RNA sequence: AGAGGAGACAAGUCGUAACAUGGUAAGUGUACUGGAAAGUGCACUUGGACGAACC
RNA sequence: CCCCACUAUGCUUAGCCCUAAACCUCAACAGUUAAAUCAACAAAACUGCUCGCCAGAACACUACGAGCCACAGCUUAAAACUCAAA
RNA sequence: AAUAGGUUUGGUCCUAGCCUUUCUAUUAGCUCUUAGUAAGAUUACACAUGCAAGCAUCCCCGUUCCAGUGAGUUCACCCUCUAAAUCACCACGAUCAAAAGGGACAAGCAUCAAGCACGCAGCAAUGCAGCUCAAAACGCUUAGCCUAGCCACACCCCCACGGGAAACAGCAGUGAUUAACCUUUAGCAAUAAACGAAAGUUUAACUAAGCUAUACUAACCCCAGGGUUGGUCAAUUUCGUGCCAGCCACCGCGGUCACAC
């Protein structure tokens, strides 16, 4: 097939470059500042306007000191991809540190591969710190590194002001410049589905001008554009390099991370179709070597997931794809989605007895009126650890009871005797209880040497011509078992347990 | 094919009629003009610009009535827009007048009167429009003879008109089809189509009143 | 939802009820009876035959 | 199936039940044998008029509904799944 | 169903069903160069946003229209009577057309056969006991129709004082849903409507554009794909497969020499 794929511009010829704000993506570990920072260089707070005070999502905002574009990744181990993204489309990395955690040295991973420069914002003042950061290879420049080390107090609102010029001068010195001409050239920051604008896209332009009315193609996606809005809604008529745009009119929701280039016109849609195809190809190679290995030859929890924005939903599947426990419990992912809970998953809840997770979506009256009436079971969360919590409760409910087997007592067989009764001869078993006392509802097992012989219960227990429902240390008794088969001897032994049916709880853990 | 009654539907226009029956907005309620905006604040709508002046400026019929012995009954009372459109005197004759009670400086309401424009008085009187016009001036006693003074002018109007050109030659051929000879040019009698300028008073009382 | 029925799938099992006078002619109604097709009584039908001179 | 014995039953009276291969499987009335007689077999082919009935097989003299002195009943009587036949 | 054809069977004749051949529409697969025109959510489920009703010397008039949808459904057609409206004003009338009265008026089901007051007389009091129906009453289900267009609805409670609640079945657009999916264009320049005495103003009506092989028309120096090839039915060479993989609208093919995969 011929290739109608549309490619990125080759780079942008020197005469053409202008210079452009930069891109600067906080990143770190959980509560260690990063949102309060970027509400103290915004001039407005949104920390406490929070559910949990936990940033699930990633947003760029474009502040105004010269402009800068912010973009606060979430610091929490689940959303690893959303800040990778950030690491990839950024041009600085401001890493906040409490005054050195897994997810920093996740972030200064992640900016390693970005190859970005690091600035480091030593919140809620730092050289422990700078030490502990140069096995991690982050020099300081008291140490000799480029990196430039900045102890602020974002709560006091101390420091931020050096910070920003820190910030300004590795700007100047990179010489961050892009054509602001041409086809637009961007990336997906995040990608949703607004019941009144419909499929909308939180992208960041890296080359070209964005205006009403381009056609843009971001993976098997495309669209024309309809509005361009900024953070708090209002129109924007241009979308100049590095300036956060959410543009509506997307035929399909776009992966995030998806990058978006402009093309001529809508009849766009074949290079969409060439995409599509190729990945068809991708698939099919891949089914056809499965489909030549079957040719050669010739507590089940279904979770449907619903998510505000594809980010999440893309963390809330890496969760799920580190289940292990599989062999005790089998999590199938029938169906996962961007939106509030709709007729169609609730149908597919209902049909393979699954339960609906619902991440900061709703579900009307009506939605929650079927699925009552279907059975099936809706868990609306706005915290994504809460989530888990549920889903691991849901395992734990499906894993069978686990058997606790207290001994209760034991007893050694003395002799062994032949009784006569309703024409029947009963082997019965004199023994004596050395440690403990025996039951006759608790359960008894046979021990020959060390070997276990029989388990289950006595068919009669009786002392001195007497039936005693327990016997003490030191008491004489006959045992009769309810099976024949059981042979006894001089020296077997006897162990008496209480078995209790505990909780069992899954042995799967998200980290 | 009997339609079952709809006893609801009925009901509601009849509440609806006592309602509004009830509670029909006054004349002062109407017609209150908010004279640094120019809107009515009972419907707040905006008078049309070129009015604006005159609403600054000149006086309704009722503003001037108020200030006149059993509301001015016999008096005479002219509008600015005839002064300054037609120069032969058209004013109104009061012969009844109902102010609104309801208004505190009783500066509205309905007049009735004998019309008397460019000089030709009518032969009833009737009820006066545009009374809420900011539009009303009035004759003082002393100038009504001066005033109403006027020797009327020779009716020298046209009898007839040409016909178009296609409507007289499809007459004179239809003459000539049915056997008529003569050669009288066809005429359009014009006389009984008295042409009323457009600023005529009309009928008040065929008016319809602004809702509640 | 435990079950019943029909059809398909078509196995294996128990018989051989029908098609030849199918080895007791078949069938209808109805009643009773039986592991099962089915059997028998009563009346009816030929959608059976009686071999078509006498012998 | 063959033989023996006996009962319901076959009979009478008074009510029910209302079904048959209730078939001469050939509707009632009037008429024709003229022809273009006529798929086959059966008991020749038809015409005029009227009523009743029929519309692939099986499901199905079934289910449900309704009516009945009928209560394992009778009358009316479907549909879904299936087949390319019957 | 026709100019008919294949298919019951060891075979023939008859009856009969099913399917094929033809023409549309929608969706799906594969494919697709341009121009003109026509047409264009699946959903009476919910709607972000922007616009869609003004005019005008004030009163009035219009916003009751246009535009939309097909939920509901023998309010549509004919006759009689006569409202509102136009003919400036009466028209001593014409045109147009409400309400009221009479008649006509969709499909399936009779396993919906009885409805239960459905009639008449009298000025009234009141009296008679009738009225509809197997020539389909009563009832259930389905459906917009008889298309220069007409009927019905306008978020629901048939209505809408009121209540539920805060309404795009106006345009552009969106969520959900479905197999089904048009631009968040411009102008009042043309016509139509509203207003004005008028120059004129307003109009998501409409006009001129946008997207879409849904259709028709036309063309291209280069640019062609889709389906089918046993019979019905136009058209197969060689390999592999071996009753398996697979195909078929019906009859059917495939078990080592497959015109059927
Ligand atoms: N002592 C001190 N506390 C601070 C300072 N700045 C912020 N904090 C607190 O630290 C907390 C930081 O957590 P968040 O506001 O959620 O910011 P974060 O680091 O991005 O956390 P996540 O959004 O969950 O990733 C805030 O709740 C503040 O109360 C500071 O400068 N000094
Ligand atoms: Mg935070
Ligand atoms: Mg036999
Ligand atoms: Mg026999
Ligand atoms: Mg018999
Ligand atoms: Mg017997
Ligand atoms: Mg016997
Ligand atoms: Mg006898
Ligand atoms: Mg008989
Ligand atoms: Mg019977
Ligand atoms: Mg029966
Ligand atoms: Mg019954
Ligand atoms: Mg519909
Ligand atoms: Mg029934
Ligand atoms: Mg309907
Ligand atoms: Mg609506
Ligand atoms: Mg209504
Ligand atoms: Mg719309
Ligand atoms: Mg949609
Ligand atoms: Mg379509
Ligand atoms: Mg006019």
């Amino acid at each position: 097939r011929k290739n109608k794929d549309a490619v990125r511009r080759p780079q942008a010829d020197p005469a053409l470059l202008t210079p452009r704000s930069p891109v600067v993506t906080i990143m770190g570990h959980v509560d260690h500042g990063k949102t309060t920072l970027l509400d103290k260089f915004r001039k407005t707070q949104v920390a406490a306007v929070e559910t949990g005070g936990i940033t699930q999502h990633i947003g760029a905002f474009l502040v105004s000191l010269e402009k800068i574009t912010f973009l606060d990744t979430p610091g929490h181990a689940a959303f690893s991809a959303m800040r990778a993204r950030g690491a990839q489309v950024t041009d600085i990395v401001v890493l906040v540190v409490a005054a050195v955690m897994k997810q920093t040295v996740e972030s200064i991973q992640h900016a390693k591969d970005a190859q970005v420069p690091i600035i480091l914002a030593v919140n809620k003042c730092p050289e422990k710190v700078k030490k502990e950061l140069l096995a991690y290879d982050v020099v300081c420049e008291d140490y000799g590194g480029d990196v430039q080390a900045v102890p602020v107090s974002a709560l006091t609102g101390d420091n931020l002001m050096a910070l920003a010029e820190a910030t300004v001068a590795l700007a100047e010195m990179l010489e961050l410049k892009a054509d602001p001409n041409g086809p637009v050239e961007g990336t997906v920051i995040e990608s949703f589905t607004d019941k009144g604008r419909g499929l909308v896209t939180t992208a960041i332009i890296q080359r070209g001008t964005l205006r009403k009315g381009s056609v843009l193609v971001a993976g098997k996606c495309w669209a024309k554009v309809r509005l361009m809005f900024d953070e708090n809604g209002k129109t924007i008529d241009e979308a100049y390099p590095s300036m956060p745009v959410g543009i509506t009119g997307w035929r399909d929701l776009p992966s995030a991370g998806e990058e978006i280039l402009e093309v001529e016109s809508e009849p766009a849609r074949e290079v969409v179709d060439w995409r599509k195809y190729e990945q068809e190809q991708e698939k099919g190679q891949e089914d056809l070597k499965i489909i030549e290995e079957k040719r050669k030859e010739h507590n089940v929890l279904s979770v449907i997931i619903k998510g505000d924005v594809d980010g999440s939903v893309e963390a809330i599947l890496n969760i799920i794809d580190t289940y292990d426990a599989s062999h005790e419990c089998e999590l199938e992912l029938v169906h996962f989605g961007v939106g509030d809970v709709s007729a169609n998953d609730v149908n597919l809840a209902e049909t393979f007895d699954g339960v609906i997770y619902g991440f900061n979506v709703n579900a009307g009256n009506v939605i929650q009126q079927s699925a009552a009436k279907k059975g099936v079971k809706i868990k609306l969360h706005k915290i994504i650890y809460r989530l888990v919590e549920d889903l691991q409760e849901e395992l734990s409910s499906r894993l069978p009871c686990a058997v606790e087997e207290h001994p209760v007592g034991e007893a050694s067989i003395l002799a062994t005797f032949s009784v006569t009764e309703g024409k029947k001869k009963v082997p019965v078993a004199g023994c004596r209880v050395q440690k403990g006392q025996l039951e006759k509802q608790k359960k008894f097992k046979l021990t020959r040497n060390g070997h276990v012989i029989w388990k289950g219960s006595l068919t009669s227990l009786k002392h001195h011509k007497d039936d005693i429902s327990i016997v003490k240390t030191g008491m004489d008794c006959g045992l009769s078992l309810d099976e024949d088969n059981m042979e006894f001897q001089v020296g077997d032994r006897i162990v008496c347990y209480e078995e209790k049916q505990i909780q069992a709880k899954t042995s799967w853990d998200p980290g | 094919k009997k339609v079952r009654p709809r006893l609801i539907a009925e009901l509601a226009r009849r509440v609806r009629a006592l309602r509004e029956q009830l509670n029909r907005p006054r004349d002062s309620q109407l017609y209150a003009v908010d004279y640094e905006t120019l809107t009515r604040p009972f419907s707040g709508r905006r008078l049309p610009v070129r009015a604006w002046a005159d609403v600054r400026r000149e006086s309704r019929l009722l503003q001037l009535l108020g200030r006149l012995p059993l509301f001015g009954l016999g008096r005479l009372v002219t509008r600015k827009s005839w002064l300054w459109q037609h120069d032969e005197p058209c004013y109104w004759r009061l012969t009844r007048v109902r102010p609104d009670y309801t208004a505190q400086n009783l500066d509205h309401g309905k007049a009735w009167g004998i019309l008397t424009f460019k000089g030709k008085t009518e032969s009833e009187a009737r009820e006066i429009e545009h009374v809420m016009y900011h539009d009303w001036r009035l004759v003082p006693k002393h100038e009504e003879e001066a005033f109403t003074a006027f020797t009327p002018a020779p009716e020298d109007s046209l009898a007839s008109v040409p016909y178009p050109p296609l409507l007289r030659a499809m007459i004179i051929a239809e003459r000539q089809k049915n056997g008529d000879t003569s050669t009288e040019e066809p005429m359009l009698n014009v006389q009984r189509i008295r042409m009323e300028p457009w600023d005529y008073p009309a009928k008040q009382e065929d008016k319809g009143r602004a809702k509640g």
